[PDB]
């Protein structure tokens, strides 16, 4: 069904920061100059997702997890009830 | 045959609404309209009780309002210091899914009871520290629900058939038995000078027996729905009961009818448990929607809101010297409230 | 039969909670009333007791 | 550099584990995963250190 | 006190027409789920047909699809049957049950011996003469 | 003074030791539930499992395959009324519900049993495994044809067998034309309400049948695999 | 150019991980097995960011 | 046939064979019958008296 192929579509994308694929693609890339479009394309891509994937990892996991938003949820409106 | 019983009971059952309405002479609200109110109560949790592996289903105090009894559904039967939360005891249960827990008024025994409608009765007497099953009971078909101590030999015992004994514990058998339910009794309250107790059952009605003659007094029906819980007014001549129906009904003894409703609009949950205060002007009423209620017994206003929970409030108990109380949830936690100046 | 006996019991039941004593609302009440009142200071809960004599700090 | 990386290993594994294994111990595993994410990269940069030093 | 009469049945010629009133007094009508239970001679309690609070979903038995009409009534705090082309087999004493819960699609022991939120019920006989 | 609270303090950690090791064992173990109408040969079942050696109210049985153990749970001595002591259920593994097929009569009654289940508003999420029990007794039914189905439920009529069914060359095509309605008519109730929540995995058992033991092992393997990857939301 | 990329993105990675760290310790609710690797994981990143820095 | 079945529906006893055979009630179990030591003494009583 549709639904499922989303749902799995979904599931790979939230899944794929944290198990870091994205590292797969230069994986096995030996040293090449540095006045190179292998060398450019590399630096750019790397410096890029690795740096960002800590930042994707907190969002997916901590700021978007379910059980933390309902906490969250509860503390502060708690805390405005009793202040 | 039938034509002609059924007929009389119905008579009989509009002389008792009669009789009722001929004694309203008035309302408890009407006559409670000049009373300063109780005002918003914050209550902070004070201590935090964990170590129960599933949920928990019932709690007692004690006497000198230290230790308590809390029973768990996987087999756990833990006794708690209040204070230093400190753990004295915990029972390995025979068997795991566990309803009910006491508290004997002199601490020398603790019993319990279940879906195997057995009452097993632990004592804590024992020189060499190892606790042990001091009696059980096998005498109820249903599940057992609820039980209370008399004294050191005497306990009542609530179950699912419809029916409550009268055990004593030094022969095991039972020495007065109470069928007058049409449905499965949930809880029973004991009066504080222990010659009467209700009992709550599934049929919406509130029944009074005598531990002596045990014979019932008096009926109340005014709930609309299965009564969960029950309990005693500190002065002994009212109880108050709670039910799924989302609203809790305070009963007269001497007026034989329902005083006041604390029913909320925008509540539509059920009732766990509920317990009067060491004066009786609040009634803590736990609510399946993850939190509880302090109601005022006399203005039927929410003084205030106790909401430390992260499932239902399946118990909740108050200390005799009302210093503090104690609430225990499905999520494995004891929480214990008390006010602040 | 069971019916009949169940009957039976009821209407002995009803009989017996019908001749028992009643005492007036209004003088019920008051009982309930002056009970609060008396014990009204001995309550810490309705009266909040000073941090140095309360137990739990 | 390391103990970052082999902590994405560390959540691969665990998560492997926990689907494809009926029973866990919490604290067995737990200790042993965070000793391979921390200490395994400590003995490579130290092996490492070594030989250059 | 929860209480439920049931009016109407009685002898009944097979293919004719019947109609059953439940009376309900003492909670709110509303609130709560509605139920229809028969018991055949020397039979046990089978479940008839539910109506919900609102009426906007019912749902009947496989023997009785097609021939019987559930309706409530909220303001007048009554529940019927409308029953058409009776079959001999049929003949049986109704109960109106109350689901035993408010705001809730189940109810567990409607269909149980000793049910305490049903009415007496009524007798109906689909007997040819 | 601190003699006491010394002495109490031991006591407490050594309380703790003894819950940290049961902490261990209770979830080790999975436990299950299991229920229906006595007209299912429930107690043929509890017979089989009972092979797995390792006022009377509920009994359990414990038996072990694959060196995980389970605790099946049976009410036989309790009230017929079952809406207050199955609450304490809501932790169970899983529930499973037996259901004779071959009673006709008495299926619309496992139906509603099972749609009270299925709906409750506590076991939200715990899943249910129906074992349609002794499917010999249905076959054996449908072959003779005094007794017709069409007459219970007048849908059957117009009912034809699922493309995906699966069966078994030597059986007749009517005796899977009636198990597959059944088995449809209990997933209509199933993904009627239940979306992801909790699953409902069909079965086809006999009573003689010593596989029970392995569909359940599969089907609490799945539940606990489900429940994982929604804890990622994944699924 | 590749520089400015990677202490940007390090940045802002180290800001939300420190919050996600903050948050998950303080709550006692989502103290777990997951969790607790989950803010080892997180950790690591941080400790790769700030060394880099 | 099947005296797996009468045995289950004995044990469970929601159905009384008395009501059909009313003569069950004033039945013994035969001396000479053999009756399995594992089996209940209420599912031998009711399967003898089939077979008397």
């Amino acid at each position: 069904t549709r639904q499922q192929y989303r749902k799995l579509l979904k599931s790979t994308l939230v899944l794929m920061p944290l198990f870091g694929v994205h590292y797969i693609v230069f994986m096995a890339t030996p040293y090449t100059e540095v006045s190179g479009t292998l060398w450019q394309v590399q630096m750019h891509y790397e410096m890029l997702f690795n740096s960002f994937q800590g930042f994707f990892v907190a969002i997916i996991y901590c700021f978007c997890n379910g059980e933390v938003q309902a906490e969250i949820k509860k503390s502060w409106s708690r805390w405005t009830l009793a202040l | 045959e039938l034509d002609q019983l059924r007929q009389e009971a119905e008579q009989l059952k509009n002389q008792i609404r009669d009789a009722r309405k001929a004694c309203a002479d008035a309302t408890l609200s009407q006559i409670t309209n000049n009373i300063d109110p109780v005002g918003r109560i914050q209550m902070r949790t004070r201590r935090t009780l964990r170590g129960h592996l599933a949920k928990i289903y019932a709690m007692h105090w004690g006497t000198d309002s230290r230790l308590l009894v809390s029973a768990s559904q996987d087999g756990k039967l833990i006794i708690w210091d209040s204070y230093t939360t400190n753990k004295v005891h915990a029972i390995p249960l025979r068997s795991s899914w566990v309803m009910t827990c006491a508290y004997a008024p002199s601490g020398n025994y603790v019993a319990c009871g279940g879906l195997d409608n057995i009452c097993s009765i632990y004592n804590l007497k024992t020189r060499e520290g190892n606790v042990r099953v001091s009696r059980e009971l096998a005498g109820h078909t249903g599940y057992l629900s609820c039980c209370r101590f008399l004294d050191d030999n005497q306990i009542v015992t609530s179950s699912g058939d419809t029916t409550c004994a009268l055990w004593d514990i030094e022969t095991g058998q039972q020495t007065t038995t109470f069928t007058g339910h049409t449905g499965d009794v949930m809880s029973l309250s004991l009066a504080p000078d222990t010659r009467l107790f209700v009992s709550g059952a599934c049929d919406a009605s509130a029944k009074l027996w005598d531990v002596r003659e045990g014979m019932c007094r008096q009926t109340f029906t005014g709930h609309e729905s299965d009564i969960n819980a029950i309990c005693f007014f500190p002065n002994g001549n009212a109880f108050a009961t709670g039910s799924d129906d989302a609203t809790c009904r305070l009963f007269d003894l001497r007026a034989d009818q329902e005083l006041m409703t604390y029913s909320h609009d925008n509540i539509i949950c059920g009732i766990t448990s509920v317990s009067f205060s060491k004066s009786g002007r609040l009634l803590l009423a736990g609510y399946d929607d993850f939190n509880c209620n302090v109601w005022d017994a006399l203005k039927a206003d929410r003084a205030g809101v106790l909401a430390g929970h992260d499932n239902r409030v399946s118990c909740l108990g108050v200390t005799d010297d009302g210093m503090a109380v104690a609430t225990g949830s499905w999520d494995s936690f004891l929480k214990i409230w008390n006010g602040s100046s | 039969t069971a019916s009949i006996a169940q009957a039976r019991k009821l209407v002995e039941q009803l009989k017996m909670e019908a001749n028992i004593d009643r005492i007036k609302v209004s003088k019920a009440a008051a009982d309930l009333m002056a009970y609060c009142e008396a014990h009204a200071k001995e309550d810490p809960l309705l009266t909040p007791v000073p941090a140095s004599e309360n137990p739990f700090r | 550099l390391a103990t970052n990386y082999y902590w994405i290993l560390v959540e691969g594994l665990y998560l492997h584990s926990l689907i494809f294994m009926a029973f866990f111990s919490e604290k067995k595993y737990l200790w042993g995963f965070t000793v391979f994410g921390w200490g395994l990269p400590a003995v490579f940069v130290a092996v490492w250190v070594s030989v250059r030093a | 006190q929860v209480q439920l009469q049931e009016s109407g049945g009685g002898l009944v010629q097979p293919g004719g027409s019947l109609r059953l009133s439940c009376a309900a007094s003492g909670f709110t009508f509303s609130n709560y789920k509605m139920n229809w239970v028969r018991q055949a001679p020397g039979k046990g309690l089978e479940w008839v047909s539910d109506i919900s609070q609102s009426g906007a979903s019912i749902s009947y038995t496989g023997s009785v699809k097609g021939r019987f009409t559930i309706s409530r009534d909220n303001a007048k705090n009554t529940l019927y049957l409308q029953m058409n082309s009776l079959k001999p087999e049929d003949t049986a004493v109704y109960y109106c049950a109350r689901c035993p819960a408010p705001f809730t699609r189940d109810c567990f022991d409607v269909t149980s011996t000793t049910y305490a939120y049903r009415g007496q019920g009524t007798q109906v006989t689909v007997s040819s003469h | 003074l601190s003699a006491e609270d010394k002495a109490a303090v031991e006591r407490s950690k050594m309380i703790e030791k003894q819950l940290q090791k049961d902490k261990q064992v209770y979830r080790a173990t999975h436990r299950l539930l299991l229920l229906g109408a006595d007209n299912s040969g429930k107690s043929t079942i509890v017979k089989q499992m009972r092979i797995y050696h390792v006022t009377s109210g509920i009994f359990e049985t414990k038996f072990q395959v694959d060196k995980v153990n389970f605790h099946m749970f049976d009410v036989g001595a309790q009230r017929d009324e079952r809406r207050k002591w199955i609450q304490c259920f809501n932790d169970v593994t899983a529930i499973i519900f037996v259901v004779d097929s071959s009673d006709y009569n008495r299926l619309q009654e496992a139906l509603n049993d099972f749609k009270s289940i299925w709906n409750n508003r506590w076991l939200r999420t715990i899943s249910v495994i129906l074992f349609l029990n002794k499917q010999d007794l249905l076959a054996e039914k449908v072959l003779a044809g005094k007794s017709k189905i069409e007459d219970y439920f007048p849908e059957f009529a117009r009912y034809t067998t699922p493309e995906d069914a699966t069966p078994e060359p030597g059986e007749d095509p009517r005796v899977t034309r009636a198990k597959y309605f059944i088995r449809d008519e209990f997933l209509r109730i199933s993904t009627a309400s239940g979306d992801g929540r909790h699953y409902c995995y069909p079965h086809f058992t006999c009573s003689v049948d010593t596989e029970n033991a392995r569909r359940i092992f599969n089907d609490c393997r799945d539940i606990i695999q489900r429940m994982h990857l929604r804890q990622y939301e994944l699924l | 150019r590749l520089a400015m990329i990677y202490t940007v993105g390090y940045s802002v990675s180290l800001a939300s991980l420190t919050v996600a760290v903050l948050i998950l310790a303080y709550f006692r609710r989502l103290h777990c097995t997951r969790n607790y690797i989950h803010m080892h994981l997180f950790l690591s990143f941080m400790l790769r960011a700030v060394s880099i820095f």
